[PDB]
């Protein structure tokens, strides 16, 4: 945590949480681009998710 | 104000500079209104790698 | 600006409106085919775009 | 009195250390009806840079 913020606060992305966010959502991209979900799942669904 | 439409637009995976405290990359570009707070980045392009 | 013609006008492409709006549209080509663009939009769909 | 209702304004903008003991910059400024509290910044500029 940092102490409050001085000025106007818009949404950020290096908070750590953010981060934590996002390196959960791009590891799971990985999954599904993985090997394993490349063979059964179609191709044109994995783009979706 | 144009600029900045597209820099607040995709604001997650390219990340500038905004010159000065008290507003974000994330900031509302209609507030991008003063002679002062036009990014660093803009006014020479050489600052965004 | 340059000075009022008195032959039949044709629309033309070489103005600085005409420069200018066909750099905007080649720039967001380049924006609809970049890489955090191709990964979420189908690629049938940026076709179209 | 005076002097200090622009310094609650501008806490976060352009933050300076008030150096009377007890009393920060957040001090509401209809209270420093004292000549002990007289900010030293406020009894010599040259403490604000």
């Amino acid at each position: 945590n940092q102490p409050l913020p001085r000025l106007t606060v818009a949404p950020t992305y290096d908070s750590a949480m953010s981060n934590w966010i996002s390196t959960t959502i791009a590891f799971f991209i990985r999954v599904v681009n993985s090997v394993n979900m490349t063979a059964t799942v179609n191709d044109l669904t994995r783009r979706t998710m | 104000k144009v600029f900045m439409a597209l820099a607040n637009l995709l604001a997650q995976p390219e990340p500038i500079a905004i010159g000065v405290p008290g507003m974000h990359q994330t900031t509302p570009a209609s507030q991008f209104s003063h002679p002062g707070v036009w990014p660093p980045g803009f006014l020479n392009p050489q600052l965004i790698n």
